[PDB]
Order: C-alpha cells, then structure tokens, then sequence
C-alpha cells in the first residue's frame, strides 16, 4: 500500500522506480487485494485513499446477479437518475448490494 | 352581489367542472349502450328509475356545459384576449400597422382589430395603459398629429365601451377553443330535444385526457403527409379501375353466376367504389372478390393486374400509412429527447453549456436552479 | 398456490407457464418491449373502444336493417340492432375483420343509403382496421426504438463520462489509453463499494483518518465525498 502511495503520490523518481520495482512480487501478490478510490478529504485537493478489498467479497461481486445488479443500476441512473441523487443512489445501491454478498458470502 | 361572487366559483372549478363534464358523458353514454328499437326505446333489466337518472343527468349535463363555460369566460377567454390587445399594442408601437402598414386581407384577425384601436377601453387586460398615447408621441409629427388622435381619441346599458365589447366577442367567438365548448354546448342542447346526439360529446376526448391526447397527436403532427397519401391511394386505385375498365370488365360479378339478374359491375363510378369497398379494403386484394381466371388470354394480364393491385396498394401503401404513423412517434419521441438534452446542455438563457458548469462541483444543478432559474426572470 | 390446485386439479397446474414472464432473461426484454409503452397501450385500444362505439352509434339509426348474422330472412332473422349486441357486433367482427365491417353485412346494391353506407364503411376500416390497430402496431415499435435508445444513452455516457468524475472521454486521452484506465483504476465504481464494504466492515475506533472522515460524512448524507469534478488526475501536473 505504502510503495504504492509513494507511486501514485509521487512518481518520476528513478530512486523509487528502482526500489519498486523490486518490490515486484509483492505488489502483483495485493493488487487485486489492494482498493483504491479518491475522495475530497477535507483538504478539498482530492485524496486517494487505500484499502484492503477482501478476497471474498472481491469475488462474490463479480459473479452471478451483482453482475446483473450493476449494469442494472447503471441503467437506474442513465436512464432515469437526475444530478444531486446521482451520488445518492449510488450508497443506496452499494448498501444494498453490499448486503447481497454479506449474505452470499455466508453461504 | 352573487352574480360576480359566484363567478369566480366556475372559474375556480374548472378543470373539475369540465373533467366531470366527460365523466358525466361517461355514464351517460353508457347507458346508450342499453337502447333498442320497437320506434325507440330504453329496455331496463335494473332499477326503474334508470331512465329520470337519463332525464337527470342529461339536463344535468347541459347545466354544466353552461355553468362551465362562464367559467371558461373568465379563465381563458381573458388570457386570449390578453394576448390578442398584447399583439396588437406591440405592433401599434413597433410597426405602426394600422398607421402605416394596413394588414393584408388574408387573417382578418388582424383586420379585425382595427375597431378597437378607436375605444377608450383597449388595452384593458393588458395591464400597460399607456400603450395609446405612445403611439401618438411616436407617430404623430410624422404622419399626423391629431390625425392618430383622432384615430384613437339603466346605467348598465351605456356604461360600457360598446365598440370594446362587440370587438370583445368577436375575438371570443374565433378561439377555436371557445367554438369548441360552445360546439359542445350545442350538442348538449340538442339532448334535450333528442337524448342520442346528445352522446357525441365523447370526443372530449380528443381534448380531455392528458395522456390520450399523446395518442391522438401521433397522428395530427404528421397529419397534413396523411391526406395526401391517402389522397394519393385514392389516385393510384383509380389508376386500376381504368385498366379494368378496358381490359377486365367481364370479370366483375357481385351476382351470383350470370343465373342471378347478373351484376356486372362496370360503370366506372360503381367500378371506382368496387374497387374502394372492395379492392382497397380487401385484406387479400382485388383478386379475392373477382371472377379469378381459369384459363383465359387474359389470365397472365389478371394476374399481373393483380399482383401489382396487391402490393402497390395492400401492401406498400397501407403500409405507408402504417410507417407513418410510426414515424410521427419518432417524430415525438425525437422532439422530447431534443429537449431533455438541449435542457440539460444549455443553461435556457446563457447559452452556455454543461461543460462550464461542472467546474464547479455539483453545479449545473446550481446554475440552472440558482443562477438562472427561469422562473425568477419571470 | 396454483401448485397446490394440482394435487386438487392437474388441469390449472400448468398455468405456471406464465413464470416466462420472470423466467428466461432474453424473453423478458420482449414482454418488456411493451409494458413500458404499455400505459399508453391501453388508452389507444381505450381509444378503440370508443371511436368503434361511435361507428355503432351512426349505425344505430342508419343502417340497421343491413346486419343478418342470419341466413337471408328465410331462417328466423336475426337483425343484430340491439346497441348492446350491435356495440358487440362491431367487435367481435368490426374490429377482428380484417377486411372492415362492410365485409360481415348487407353490401348495398342500390339503396338510397349507399353512397352513405360506403363512406361509413370506407372511415371505419381507415379510422380503424387501418390507422388504429397501426398505432398499437407502432406504439409497440416505438417501444422498441424506445428502449433500443436508452441502451444507446447508456453505452455513450458511460464512455464519455466517468460515472461518479462527470469528466469525459476527452480529457483522459492525453495519457494513451487512458480512459479505460480511468475507469478501471482511478474510479473503477467496484472499489466505491468496496471501500464502502470497508468501511463499514471495521469499527469506528479501528478507522483511519481519512476513514473516519468519511465515515462521519457518510452518516451525515452530506456526499460531498465523492469527487464531483476534480479527480484526481485534473488535480494535478
Ligand atoms: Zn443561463
Ligand atoms: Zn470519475
């Protein structure tokens, strides 16, 4: 995570670029592992943050009707989804979907 | 007192005084459903006094086809009227029409204004009373001074501008939605003289419902290309009964076998009208309803005769009609995606764009309910 | 419940074939491809119902004594008058005919009422055979060209606009190949649920500072979070 946000933050040094790539093994070994967003932290430059995506619900998103539920809410907002809700919607999809895989991953 | 107070009821209820208008001519209509012959006659497997109910409603109905329309007098007639004296004053003091321009003959709404300009009371609903002696201060020194003065200027029955009011109903009477409710008034009139003509008031619905009136427009907007392809059906149709008016005339019997007194159905009105109740409305062409050749000369000319009746009439131009009104739905369709884009683009007045205002976070949404917000220019 | 009929009844058992309503996801967008025109659906076959009530009416005076359902006036002649029974004659044959009313009734052969029988008869297989059944032919097309659209609408502002950055496709286009990166990297809308997951996975003593102000910002409702317009990369140079 960190060899990352030294990247991602600050890139185009060789001293880095040498050291991370030594790095090598481990960062293929998190990358599905690692998540990474932006948000506006309260410095209102936008961050990014990072995060450890859990490998069961990595793979419970993917798979069966998620998959279906979320093309299906990319349609809920193109189609229909107006500016301010627009974010709105979007937790009340995650929250819910979240909790499909909650169940799916107890399973 | 209660003639103006009671006034703004009907004007007040409206919408309700013209919906319940239809829902009346609803049940009424229904109970047409229940006629029969004997003389006419209303046979009743229900209550006894379904038909007073009839005798009810039915004046019921032309009361409130009266009692709605003097509401309609005071909702909308004034706003037409609004606008009528606003076109007027605007082109008085804009293009000086009836100084200088003198309207065509063609649209005698605008000549029919002219009498007005002459009354004290003109612009009355149009809140800006000033609108006549501006004219004067903008066009008096060029083309006359008092020459546009002069062209401007039991107590009930002289207290009004009478040249006001006969210019007032006159515009009334060309709204086409006044005509409209006075023509359905006149229906409802003539249900007391006869409760059956008294039912055609259903097409309301050519202006009642809101989302019935979508359906019915999806034929009037691409309604003028109608006519003339049906104008044209009616051409090319013709165009068929002329060649079996030489080629195929021994082959049209309505009759039974020449044994009957044998219809030969050659006169080429009749053969027109055969060929329109017949061969337009096949469903499988002229050559169903005809004498189908069983070895004729004539036989490869029926048949190619009829062929080409099939399709260049069943098939391609009903299908036309077909397409066309098809088409008037992505005609429609197109029109409100014009709008929810060219809204959502373009901020109404400015001009300016979608991408402008995304700079800001969250902020088209601000600038089109903030900064600009149509409603606050009105 | 139509299960249980058919220990009582194997007959209205096999009326479960109406799961092809939710059953098979291809067959749905079909059954789809009218109920979402399907409101007003009903209003023009509403509208059907009334303009053939009026063809039924001009012929309750005028031309009554052209209906024989029944052979010739030799059988025991059924004169179909009765508005009811006519308003029913209308359509059950008016409507289904295929060729017009004036296919199913005394054809004229001379009356007075011919030219007005024809002109009746030509309106009502214009007005209705024609025109109408047209409209619930094209209302359903439309439909088609309705939702075809909106997998069009969908397909397009998700490669012009990054869903939650409202960018554009043109900006990430400096960097080579880079829209699809944006949207597989940098937004990537799975990990705004993971790390929502994440969140709400740990406790609030166990967040980190950038979590547990988003966090707080997250039970507010106040989605200023999210990043409207400058992500990351328009951040920065
Ligand atoms: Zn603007
Ligand atoms: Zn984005």
């Amino acid at each position: 995570v960190l060899l990352t946000n030294l990247s991602e933050h600050m890139p185009n040094d060789t001293r880095l670029q040498t050291f991370l790539e030594l790095a090598e093994s481990v960062l293929n070994y998190f990358q599905p592992f690692l998540g990474r967003i932006e948000i506006m932290g309260s410095a209102k430059r936008i961050e990014r943050v990072y995060f450890e995506i859990s490998e069961s619900s990595r793979t419970q998103w993917e798979k069966p009707q998620v998959k279906e539920s979320k093309r299906q809410f990319i349609f809920d907002v193109v189609n229909e989804g107006g500016e301010k809700e627009k974010m709105e919607l979007f937790v009340n999809f995650c929250e819910d979907t979240i909790f499909e895989m909650q169940l799916a991953a107890q399973i | 007192a209660y003639q103006q107070k009671l006034l703004n009821y009907f004007a007040r209820n409206f919408y309700n005084m013209r919906m319940l208008a239809l829902f009346v001519a609803f049940a009424i209509n229904f109970i047409l459903l229940f006629y029969k012959v004997s003389v006419h006659y209303v046979l009743e497997e229900s209550s006894g006094y379904m038909e007073p109910t009839l005798r009810i409603l039915a004046i019921l109905h032309t009361v409130i086809s009266f009692f709605c329309i003097i509401g309609y007098y005071c909702l909308k007639v004034p706003l037409v009227i609004f606008k009528r004296e606003k076109e007027v004053a605007r082109k008085l003091e804009f293009d000086g029409l009836y100084i200088t321009e003198q309207p065509s003959e063609d649209d005698i709404k605008g000549q029919w204004d002219r009498l007005v300009i002459n009354t004290q009371s003109f612009p009355n609903n149009y809140w800006d009373k000033f609108v006549k002696r501006k004219v004067m201060d903008k066009y008096g020194e060029f083309y006359g001074r008092d020459r546009i003065s002069e062209l401007l200027g039991s107590a009930v029955l002289n207290s009004i501008d009478v040249k006001y009011q006969m210019w007032k109903l006159g515009v009334v009477f060309t709204d086409n939605s006044f005509l409209y409710l006075a023509w359905y008034m006149t229906m409802s009139v003539l249900g007391h003289y006869n409760n059956f003509f008294f039912a055609a008031h259903l097409l309301d619905i050519a202006m009642g419902f809101k989302t019935l009136r979508t359906i019915l427009s999806s034929v009037t907007h691409n309604g003028k290309q109608l006519v003339l392809t049906v104008g044209l059906l009616a051409v090319v149709v013709y165009l068929y009964t002329v060649v079996a008016f030489n080629f195929f005339r021994k082959f049209y019997n309505k009759s039974e076998d020449g044994d009957t007194p044998d219809m030969k159905c050659d006169d080429m009105l009749t053969c027109y009208m055969f060929h329109m109740y017949v061969g337009v409305r096949a469903g499988g062409g002229i050559g169903d309803e005809i004498e189908d050749p069983a070895g004729d000369e004539y036989e490869i000319y029926r048949i190619i005769f009829d062929i080409t009746f099939f399709f260049f009439v069943i098939v391609i131009l009903l299908a036309i009609i077909q397409g066309l009104i098809i088409d008037a739905f992505g005609e429609l369709r197109d029109q409100q995606e014009q709008v929810k884009e060219d809204m959502e683009t373009k901020c109404f007045i400015c001009g300016i764009g979608n991408d402008y205002f995304d700079t800001v976070p969250h902020g088209f949404e601000t600038h089109t309910l903030q900064e600009h917000n149509l409603a606050n220019y009105l | 419940t139509m299960s249980v009929l058919g220990h009582y009844n194997n007959f209205f058992f096999a009326a479960h074939l109406l799961d092809i309503a939710m059953g098979f996801k291809t067959l749905r967008t079909i059954l789809s491809s009218v109920t979402h025109n399907g409101k007003q659906l009903v209003l023009t076959v509403g509208l059907l119902a009334v303009v053939v009530y009026l063809y039924t009416v001009v012929a309750f005076n005028f031309f009554r004594k052209f209906y024989n359902k029944s052979e010739d006036g030799d059988t025991p002649d059924m004169k179909c008058d009765d508005m009811l029974t006519c308003y029913m004659f209308h359509m059950y044959v008016g409507v289904r005919a295929g060729g017009g009313i004036g296919d199913e009734i005394e054809d004229p052969a001379g009356d007075e009422y011919e030219i007005y029988r024809i002109i009746f008869d030509i309106t009502f297989f214009f007005f209705v055979i024609v025109i109408l059944l047209a409209i619930i032919q094209g209302l359903i097309i439309d439909a088609f060209g309705e939702l075809r659209d909106q997998q069009e609408q969908v397909k397009e502002d998700m490669e012009t606009k990054c869903f939650i950055c409202g960018i554009g496709n043109d900006y990430f286009d400096t960097v080579p190949h880079g829209f699809e990166t944006h949207t597989l990297q940098e937004h990537n809308l799975a990990n705004y649920l993971f790390f929502l997951m994440y969140l709400i996975n740990k406790d609030e003593t166990e967040h980190t500072g950038q979590e547990s102000y988003v966090w707080k910002m997250y039970q507010e409702r106040c989605w200023e979070f999210f990043p409207a317009g400058d992500c990351f990369r328009k951040q920065y140079e």
